[PDB]
């Protein structure tokens, strides 16, 4: 069974930092691009940061871009995303998601409604 | 509301899938290899036909 | 000599053999493999089995003229042959001409392409090609007109070469000129010259905007083209045409040279028109 | 309440996991060791269907063994005559974007589905003698991606919608309505009995669904991408799937969980379809890679190739005599191989 | 040989032509483009003339013609919001319409990332992009307004100068023309980041009262079939 069960989250003052986790099991981590995904309270989903999957070719939404940070660690099967200097407008739930098809630069439907290969999420609020 | 209708759903469709008699991997093993070498000899992708029984000739 | 003369006719056997084996494969990988039908590839068919008929029925025999200055074939055989190879030689630069001319509404004209140039106009061309220059050719030859008003210099030059010597009247010099190289030949130079002013065009720009958001294929491509057109075309007609002026003083070993030197552009025809491009050689890999 | 319904379903999926490992007595990999190798499987090109003008999205193999309807982008629904390669009929389509064509086991019947969403019956017996849309199936609100015929009557249909359906031709609504998806069901594949079938959506499970009662009786989820084909073992107690991570698995219904896995660090092209032989025994998959691989099904061993395409191979399918094998591809040939 | 195979040879015989018939008229200067974008972009009404409906709920065609050439236009509507799937199916068109609203920051970034998944999609690798990057007049409003800031969505904007190349509209503000050229350089990045040779971006600023759009589609086409035809002649 494919699952991207997350941590981290939870309160944090402005400026704060937080560092999010993405335990993924049941498909070879080495093969798909991941992407971390955010749903902001009354809107959509949002595209954050994605890294391929060697770690090279790595990209940033404008709005965070310098501040969060991914690493994934293709070892131990986990994606990372360095939430620091954080604002009042981050507050939102972190989906981990990854990209449907092995080997593809293209990811097409990750920021869906009910997209399939993506994790529960984890509640990140900043006050 | 949709949320927790969608929770109990799934609750009660994985109770459903639990309550059912499974048997060994080793006797479904054993079944299939039972069928597939009693229908061997009629497969005739497996065991080539003679040319003239093949109507593809 | 004995070893000049097998010498010879060795190199000329293996240039009839590398014609006829080249274009019998260019005429059965576009006769059987399906996707190969389009109407270009019809017209570079029929292009081949013009050179593959120029190459079965008057290279042999111009093979044993070219190193024995005796015609062991008669009078009748001569014109028949004349006629045929003029034929056969107007009919493949003419199916040159029409291949440029497919190509350059390709380019020029893509979004109608396929409207333009279908398969009713291309078999039209296909039957002109071969057509016009038959009618041409014996009717010139079979009818006396190339020596007509120069019967006695005619009677001359045919005694002193052998019994063959393809000969051409200050005013049947210039018209088989202008019908068989000069307006075909042309139009190729024309279109090709288009042709590569666009793609340069195309490339240039391309580069250009690659390089501001970050090789020479229609040199290579032309070049190879009008170049092998050229070099086995078009020094044999200067001296076809200049020959009837002044005062017939080409030696028969440049006409001999130059004439099996145009005899190679039918060789050279499959390989630039069909070898060359991807398609052909995928469609002779899987075979 | 959401949090104790989750720890609920999670320890339930626990339970399950725990049955199926014990369960999981052996593998088989394990017992099929001593199994004699099928050997090399030479299958050659036999007939070659010409007549599509654009790509292939589909075909179906009739009752009889002989005649098989295609579809493509061209508009067109040919039934062929594999025997002589003659066309038996060549039937128009209103929209040109079809995804799946089926053949009726009586013969009288063929439909087709696409992204118009619509499920169309073409009669082919008429005392006319022409071919015309008997009824078009709406009420899917998704690309309709595979229908299979029960019988004259009733047809099962996947969509992208996330639900597969039963339809009453003669009403022309919806008698079962599947649900249970999360993605795009790709294909469903019936059983010898018709009493049960299995689906393949994009969200790598493959379920069973009972046909009267319209429940999901069980769940596979063994996949790591979308699978886009599955078809029932002969024997009905099975079935393979194939997925876009260039990988087939073989499923156990009894067993309830996978068994052996074809695949290998070669293939990395996503697979569009599976077939069975007839004993079940080779296991026959084409990719986007340009061509198929006749696996085994027991040996997880490859023993052949389908090579001679010349672009991605849409379907498969073979004869219920198991004499050939018809597979499609996108440069718009049919080749029966045997 | 006998009378019944006789008769099916005939009728097969007369199937293949009218088969034939059907696809020579079917392909005789009729090209197929898919339409693509966003609920907020005007891709309804990028093409004006013409908007013949052909609507089967599910896909939404448009037919329009420039000189003598015929288009097709699709706009797949009735479908869930995965698109992974049935995207394969327009692998052949020409080349595919994407329409962005140029003026809405928010979803800016959501429209680069789709346009990149099509750019770097294995079944649309070979498909050129017509890019109309929609509502200029609603961009530039926004840039003369001032209340939103486009360095907010995008911080190298800041960094971001006026191409050289440019061509302002006469009346047009420094600061518009250098807003939508950097959104069009955002799109072209990544078109040139990864374009193999075989397809190319083609950018225009449009309005919702531009006339053009149909003859801009013709000009792009023909400039596609063309580089296609030049490419398959080893000329490029
Ligand atoms: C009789 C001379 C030939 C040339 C030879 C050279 O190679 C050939 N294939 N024909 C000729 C052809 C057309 C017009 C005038 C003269």
């Amino acid at each position: 069974q494919v699952q991207l069960q997350e941590s981290g989250g939870g309160l944090v003052q402005p400026g704060g930092s937080l560092r999010l986790s993405c335990a993924a099991s049941g498909f070879t981590f080495s093969n798909y691009k991941m992407n971390w995904v955010r749903q902001a309270p009354g809107k959509g989903l949002e595209w954050v940061s994605d890294i391929s999957q060697s770690g090279a070719s790595i990209s940033y939404t404008g709005s965070v871009k310098g501040r969060f940070t991914i690493s994934r660690d293709n070892a131990k099967n986990t994606l990372y995303l360095q939430m620091n200097s954080l604002k009042p407008e981050d507050t939102a739930v972190y989906y981990c998601a990854r990209c449907p098809a092995p080997f593809t630069r293209d990811c097409f439907d990750v920021t869906s409604t009910t997209y399939a290969y993506r994790g529960q999420g984890t509640q990140v609020t900043v006050s | 509301t949709a949320s927790i209708a969608q929770a109990r759903k799934l609750v009660e469709q994985l109770k459903m899938e639990a309550n059912i008699d499974r048997i060994k991997v080793s006797k479904a093993a054993a079944d299939l290899m039972a069928y597939c070498e009693a229908h061997a000899k009629e497969d005739p992708l497996l065991t080539p036909v003679p040319a003239s029984e093949n109507p593809f000739r | 000599s004995n070893d000049v003369r097998a010498s010879l006719y060795s190199l000329m056997v293996l240039i009839i053999l590398t014609t006829l084996v080249g274009n019998l494969i260019v005429i059965v990988s576009i006769s059987h493999f399906k996707q190969l039908h389009t109407p270009t590839n019809w017209l570079i068919h029929s292009m081949a089995t013009v050179d593959f008929l120029l190459g079965c029925l008057v290279m042999p025999y111009s093979m044993v003229r070219s190193a024995e200055h005796c015609w062991y074939f008669g009078e009748v055989f001569c014109k028949i042959h004349t006629s045929t190879d003029i034929m056969l030689s107007s009919a493949s630069i003419f199916h040159l001409s029409f291949i440029s001319i497919d190509r350059y509404y390709a380019v020029c004209d893509p979004l109608r392409y396929k409207a333009k140039m279908n398969i009713l106009v291309i078999c039209v061309m296909i039957f002109i090609s071969w057509s016009v220059p038959a009618v041409f050719a014996f009717g010139m030859i079979f009818l006396e007109l190339n020596f007509k008003g120069a019967e006695e210099i005619y009677y001359k030059h045919v005694h002193c070469r052998g019994g063959c010597s393809v000969f051409f009247s200050k005013i049947s010099g210039v018209l088989t000129f202008m019908t068989s190289f000069y307006i075909p030949g042309s139009i190729m130079l024309c279109v090709y010259y288009r042709i590569y002013l666009i793609a340069k065009e195309q490339a240039r720009l391309i580069s250009d905007a690659n390089q501001k958001l970050q090789e020479r294929k229609a040199v290579k491509t032309l070049g190879i083209v009008m170049g092998v057109f050229l070099i086995c075309w078009c020094p044999f007609f200067i001296c076809t045409v200049m020959d009837p002026f002044l005062h017939y003083i080409i030696p028969p070993t440049l006409n001999d040279v130059l004439i099996w030197f145009g005899y190679l552009n039918s060789t050279f025809n499959p390989m630039v028109y069909a070898f060359f491009y991807p398609w052909f050689r995928k469609a002779l890999k899987m075979m | 309440e959401l949090d104790q319904l989750r720890q609920e379903a999670e320890q339930l999926k626990n339970q399950i996991r725990d049955a199926r490992k014990a369960c999981a007595d052996a593998t088989l990999s394990q017992i099929t060791n001593n199994i004699d190798p099928v050997g090399r499987i030479q299958m050659r090109t036999r007939r070659t269907l010409r007549g599509h003008l654009a790509k292939i999205y589909a075909m179906h193999w009739g009752t009889d063994s002989r005649l098989l309807v295609s579809a493509s982008q061209d508009g067109k629904l040919i039934i062929w005559d594999s025997y002589t390669t003659n066309k038996v009929h060549a039937i128009p389509l209103r929209s040109s974007w079809v995804m799946t064509c089926a053949y009726a086991p009586s013969g009288n019947y063929v439909a087709c589905g696409g992204l118009d969403n619509i499920c169309s019956i073409y009669n082919l017996k008429t005392r006319e003698g022409n071919v015309r849309v008997s009824r078009e199936l709406a009420g899917h609100t998704g690309y309709l991606s595979c229908c299979r015929f029960l019988d004259d009557n009733q047809i099962v249909t996947s969509s992208g919608d996330t639900t597969c359906a039963l339809w009453d031709i003669e009403t022309g609504q919806q008698t079962t309505t599947f649900t249970g998806h999360t993605g795009d069901v790709m294909s469903l594949s019936l059983a010898p009995d018709t009493r049960l079938f299995v689906s393949g959506a994009c969200d790598a499970s493959a379920k069973l669904w009972d046909v009267r009662e319209g429940m999901c009786r069980q769940t596979f989820t063994g996949h790591e991408s979308d699978i886009n084909a599955i078809c029932f073992f002969p024997n009905g107690n099975a079935f393979a799937t194939g997925s876009d991570d260039a990988t087939c698995r073989l499923f156990d219904l009894r067993a309830d969980q996978e068994l052996m896995t074809y695949s290998h660090d070669n293939i990395i092209c996503g697979i569009t379809s599976v077939s069975f032989s007839k004993s079940g025994r080779l296991l026959l998959a084409g990719y986007d890679d340009f061509n198929c691989n006749v696996w085994d099904a027991l040996k997880a061993d490859r023993a052949g190739v389908l090579a001679g395409h010349d672009n991605r191979v849409s379907c498969l399918g073979v004869t219920d005599d198991g004499m050939a094998v018809a597979t499609g591809s996108w440069d718009s040939f049919l080749k029966i191989w045997n | 040989v006998s009378a019944e195979d006789k008769a099916a040879a005939e009728r097969s015989k007369m199937i293949d032509k009218n088969l034939r018939e059907d696809g020579e008229k079917a392909a005789a200067a009729t090209h197929r483009l898919l339409l693509l974008g966003a609920d907020n972009s005007g891709k309804s009404t990028i093409v004006k003339q013409m908007r013949i409906y052909h609507v089967n709920s599910g896909i939404f065609e448009t037919k329009f013609q420039v000189d003598k050439v015929n288009f097709h236009m699709f706009d797949v509507g009735a479908q869930r919001d995965e698109r992974r799937k049935w995207i394969q199916c327009f692998n052949d068109v020409t080349a595919i319409i994407f329409v962005v609203d140029s003026s809405d920051y928010n979803r800016l970034q959501e429209a680069l990332n789709d346009f990149k998944s099509i750019w770097n999609n294995r079944w649309l690798r070979t498909i050129s992009v017509i890019l109309f990057l929609n509502k200029q007049d609603l961009l530039a409003e926004k840039v003369l307004a001032g209340k939103s800031k486009i360095e907010d969505y995008f911080p190298e904007f800041a960094r971001y100068t006026t191409p050289e190349d440019a061509t302002p509209e006469p009346g047009e503000d420094p600061r518009v023309t250098r807003a939508k050229y950097f959104i069009r350089d955002e799109f072209l990045r990544i078109s040139t980041a990864s374009g193999d040779g075989r397809h190319y971006c083609y950018p225009h600023f449009t309005c919702s009262v531009d006339t053009e759009n149909a003859r801009r589609i013709f000009n792009d086409c023909r400039d596609i079939i063309q580089r296609m035809h030049l490419r398959q002649y080893e000329l490029l």
